[PDB]
């Protein structure tokens, strides 16, 4: 029954507007009241002008990718170590969480091919690689192919 | 350390934005 | 030492065709020398191919995502199971293998969206909060969007 | 099971293609 004020509503508000800005940086739309998706349109144009800025494009790719959660908190507590707040700022730590995610993934893809390759690999000695001797190995396929 | 000018920047950006809508 | 039917290179050779295909279909195109360019230029086709057979695709978007790895195994087992073997059924193997790495992705951006929302709403929680309870809530940020 | 579906189309499909390449 809390109002906008309410820690509960903040939190609640927060997370769909936080959400709806990560897959605007981007799958189906977050569902919102009219007054949010205001405010969501307000930060599409933010994270639209942030995107452009090739600087700081250039430094996040740049980052260090093991633990993205340490490159939050370094960030997110130095940009507010001078306890200084504004509503700029809480937006641009919005528009930096949603590139983690882009970066974070740009992780995960080569973790994910090495990991499914693996698999693969591994089944592929154990159960095909007998035949595929007999086949005189991978210049077999090259004939199979008519090369 | 890029982590470093990235919070610089981001402050830098967010302070310029409150100087325009306030 | 080991020529085309050795194990090591049929290990080595299938893991750079695997990792060129699983590229394939998506950064940069791993090194092949040219024998293997030749495989891997076949092997693309057969990919573009497969890629239009809708109702595959319909199947592969339809599978439980929990737990990709056991999916492999099952569909590899099964595929294989009347006990023969040829080519055609191996880069048919592959494919899927390519398509695992797209699909499981496809569960990691979700979970990946959530962790980083999980980072940056306990940053405002426990840092940001009492500041945007001082403007109103997010209706705050209404205003100063002049709306 | 959509699993034991895709397993059959890349039989069914493997064979085909072996039919056509051999």
């Amino acid at each position: 029954g809390g109002g906008p004020t309410s820690s509960e509503q903040i939190m609640k508000t927060g997370a769909l507007l936080l959400q709806g800005f990560i897959q605007d940086r981007a799958l189906d739309p977050v569902p919102q009241d009219a007054s949010t998706k205001k405010l969501s349109e307000s930060l599409k144009r933010i994270g639209d002008e942030l995107d452009s800025n090739m600087e700081l494009q250039r430094m996040i790719a740049a980052v260090d990718t093991d633990s993205p959660r340490e490159v939050f908190f370094r960030v997110a507590a130095d940009m507010f170590s001078d306890g200084n707040f504004n509503w700029g700022r809480v937006v641009a730590l919005f528009y930096f969480a949603s590139k983690l995610v882009l970066k974070a993934l740009s992780t995960k893809v080569p973790e994910l091919i090495r990991t499914i390759m693996g698999w693969t690999l591994d089944f592929l000695r154990e159960r095909l690689l007998g035949w595929i001797q007999d086949q005189g190995g991978w210049d077999g396929l090259l004939s199979y192919f008519g090369s | 350390r890029p982590e470093i000018w990235i919070a610089q920047e981001l402050r830098r950006i967010g302070d310029e934005f409150n100087a325009y809508y306030a």
